[PDB]
RNA sequence: GACGGAAGGGCACCACCAGGAGUGGAGCCUGCGGCUUAAUUUGACUCAACACGGGGAAACUCACCAGGUCCAGACACAAUAAGGAUUGACAGAUUGAGAGCUCUUUCUUGAUUUUGUGGGUGGUGGUGCAUGGCCGUUCUUAGUUGGUGGAGUGAUUUGUCUGCUUAAUUGCGAUAACGAACGAGACCUUAACCUACUAAAUAGUGGUGCUAGCAUUUGCUGGUUAUCCACUUCUUAGAGGGACUAUCGGUUUCAAGCCGAUGGAAGUUUGAGGCAAUAACAGGUCUGUGAUGCCCUUAGACGUUCUGGGCCGCACGCGCGCUACACUGACGGAGCCAGCGAGUCUAACCUUGGCCGAGAGGUCUUGGUAAUCUUGUGAAACUCCGUCGUGCUGGGGAUAGAGCAUUGUAAUUAUUGCUCUUCAACGAGGAAUUCCUAGUAAGCGCAAGUCAUCAGCUUGCGUUGAUUACGUCCCUGCCCUUUGUACACA
């Protein structure tokens, strides 16, 4: 019944989670996207990224 | 401000993506064919391209007022800096999203 | 969820003044934005209301969206003691 | 990487967004800016004034 | 897990450190008030 | 339909030829099996598993192990219960332990809970052989369909084809076929040309001016982002232009085409990609998903939190790699040039510059939310002058010893970096096997992804830049037709 324990999570994989997915693994931190590799392909054209080459 | 344009377009790009998925989850039963965000001085106008507006607005602009306060408190906008409009769906039959949701509802209503 | 009567009255008085609650799902977030109380308190006070009673919940991108219904305002006004024709986004407050 | 899991031939997607910037230098008085900036508002193209020269 | 041994109606005078919103203790003369977590040593 | 050691015609460096550079040998890095273990979490096993799960684990990740809390037990109902359901706590004990986790003391609280009964939530639990989605593959080849008609008792068939073209079911054509749709092409992005337009103090340049040095006559090489003038060659992105095999000659019934020369920035679909059919797999993923059926648990938790441990454990085997076996070299000096990136506000980014330091790295400021600053990312190989002289040598740098720093709550099982010392195998690699046709192979480094720290990885980019084909079914497969079949999970 103490302070609900939550000990430092301020860097590495288990610091930040996918914006939507809540996944720790396969994040794009690039341009502060913070979206998972899979979730990003689903929301590619949504955010503006479309393939040309 | 100050946030780099390189990043800031992607930042409000992801805003559109979260908006599209919020209304695709909530206002999918009254029809929905996408959103539009127009950025103005002292105003960002989000316009819902949905079907029957007599239920999308709700009654007397009740539901859209409740959507306005929801989308506002989400991105911590000041009351008045963002407005919700409800457009008509230009030739409903082409809206692939509107056909998909309406069929999904037909299949959940026990239909071959 | 042994939330002090003060801490639960705060979110009920809030939901009255607003008619809308947005809460990031992130549990054990020391304090919520716009409400001066813990986060899991806001999530589970409005879960305790939505699951049985008088409020609706939507989830999208790790953010709960709580909106109030007509049974909402009626039950919550016998809780809070207000007459009728209230201030939340139920009807016209501004020139809109 | 295309696949949501690891399995499959190693095929790679290269989603490329474009950002175009423009640069106008007017010698306007205080008269014009309060009309030109209030008009010419378009979706998808965001304009900023550096009115401190 | 905890039982929480329940004692009937309570029961001394006013407490030392906080306001009169507690009671002083029956210990080895070690008064130890738990509103303000603890700050007394004597028979005060 | 599928197969053939049957035929015909064409095609492919995931085939061979002619070579090039390799891997296989050596040391190490990394993944996979195995063995071990408290656990060494787990998925995938030919092409289509094995530097793959963006999978570079110190904790977190994390699923595994030893051991702890906590409810985050929505609700709905029945109980005890304001002569208290119930809450939390300093201090000794208790333990990795400022753990009220549980004990002794006895206070704090005040209907929120808590005890049964349904009911629910969560679950990196199970089922990819229940599925969604997405992806890989069959299949980088050119193939696939329905209307009407003809043939057939029917399954089916023709259309969709003998021939000759093509990268191509691309076409010329011949024609129970006629007229269509998809795929190919077209399309789109991109890399090259534009002494032409449109503009540029966030790009340059030629001029004047304030000048620096060498000269002395005018001339050379520089400085000045707040001294003015001018344009657009370079550079940037707009609208466009250019190429269509253009012209000529050959050459096939002189038909589609193909070959040679010339011009041209460009004459392979101009180079490279993106997009990419019908049908199919019981291919992979339930460990990406508040994608999800069912099943299992639901608090002595298979939920998620805390401490520590393990994913790295080593008789051995295998796959991608890196470094090398040196003189076409090493080392020391000097010379000294790219391209694609990325980068911080209530946060700690890219970090000039000056000082301290042999280092690594520290300090006090500084420019940049960025064609303005880092940054000309003055990268490496490379060039020149000199020191090593065929020796496990100064090639090679593995293992070890000690020290100094940086990141990080934490560096031990050594994170990484740096200094000195220790110097192993390795003298070009057996049977095998990989990739490759031009700014390509190969050498060389650079930037980006994960990233606090860690690249021997990947995604991209330029730097230097060959040899050898310009072909053919011999091997391994492909596409169409013929043919045989006792095959059809073929
Ligand atoms: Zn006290």
């Amino acid at each position: 019944e103490n302070v609900w324990f939550s000990h430092p999570r301020r860097y590495g994989k288990g610091s930040r989670q996918c914006r939507v997915c809540s996944s720790h693994t396969g994040l794009i931190r690039k341009y502060g996207l913070n979206i998972c590799r899979q979730c990003f392909r689903e929301k590619a054209n949504d955010i503006g990224f479309n393939k040309f080459r | 401000a100050l946030i780099s344009k390189k990043r800031k377009l992607v930042a409000d790009g992801v805003f559109y993506a979260e908006l599209n998925e919020f209304f695709t989850r909530e206002l999918a039963e009254e029809g929905y064919s996408g959103v539009e965000v127009r950025v103005t001085p002292t105003k960002t106008e989000v316009i819902i391209r949905a079907t029957r507006t007599q239920d999308v607005l709700g009654e007397n602009g009740r539901r859209i007022n409740e959507l306005t306060l929801l989308v506002q408190k989400r991105f911590k906008y000041a009351p008045g800096t963002i407005v919700l409009y409800a457009e008509r769906v230009q030739d409903r039959g082409l809206s692939a999203v509107a056909q998909a949701e309406s069929m999904k509802f037909k299949l959940l209503n026990g239909l071959a | 969820m042994l939330m002090p009567k003060e801490d639960r009255n705060k979110i009920h008085q809030y939901l009255f003044q607003e008619g809308v609650v947005v809460a990031k799902k992130d549990f054990n977030q020391a304090k919520h934005e716009e409400i001066d109380t813990k986060n899991l308190y806001v999530i589970k006070a409005l879960q305790s209301l939505t699951s049985k009673g008088y409020v609706k919940t939507q989830f999208s991108w790790q953010y709960y969206y709580y909106t109030l219904t007509e049974e909402g305002v009626e039950y919550l006004r016998e809780y809070l003691n207000l007459p009728e024709h209230i201030v939340p986004a139920t009807y016209i407050q501004e020139r809109n | 990487r295309k696949t949501p899991n690891g399995e499959g031939s190693k095929t790679w997607e290269t989603y490329e967004m474009r950002i175009h910037k423009r640069y106008i230098d007017l010698e306007a008085p205080v008269q014009i800016v309060k009309r030109i900036t209030q008009i010419t508002i378009e979706p998808g193209v965001d304009v900023e004034v550096v009115v401190a020269s | 897990k905890h039982k929480k041994v329940k004692l009937a109606v309570l029961s001394r005078r006013e407490c030392s450190n906080p306001t009169c919103g507690a009671g002083v203790f029956l210990a080895n003369h070690k008064d130890r008030l738990y509103c303000g977590k603890c700050h007394s040593v004597y028979k005060v």
